[PDB]
């Protein structure tokens, strides 16, 4: 489970 | 439906969760829009949570890694197209 | 050892991995798993974000938390 942040 | 969304270049206001390396959305390899900051940029932009995304400037992210289908939305206004509802 | 890292917001990109609801750092830990090619490094431990608990929270919780309207953050590496 990955997420990113803009 | 299929909508084309345009993003300025990324800050934005928003979230990425998923992709084929593999959260509430789908179900499921897709790149999803998680959150969105209300009055962030991606909000004003018409992105949605939940939004699946499809292809960002022509590149096919639909079986993308996760960080595949950020650099896509990183590279140095964007054409989305998002799948949703 | 433990860095309070600053940030301005306007530096791009950051990717996490991890939460206490659940790769190769660390732990129970929110970890950094990228960065877009100052100061913070891949598997730095997110600690805390502008003096807020995250050691023990969900992954949503720790999205939430750096997904804010310049930008503090308290790390653990190694």
């Amino acid at each position: 489970l990955e997420s990113s942040i803009i | 439906s299929v909508e084309e969304i345009r993003l300025p270049r990324a800050p934005l206001g928003l979230s990425i969760v998923g992709g084929s390396d593999h959260h509430p959305f789908g179900v499921e390899p897709g790149v999803f829009i998680s959150k969105v900051l209300p009055r962030g940029l991606a909000a004003r932009s018409g992105l949605r949570v939940g939004d699946r995304i499809l292809a960002v400037n022509g590149q096919d992210v639909r079986d993308a890694t996760h960080q595949e289908a950020v650099s896509a939305l990183l590279r140095p206004e964007l054409s989305l197209l998002v799948r949703r509802d």
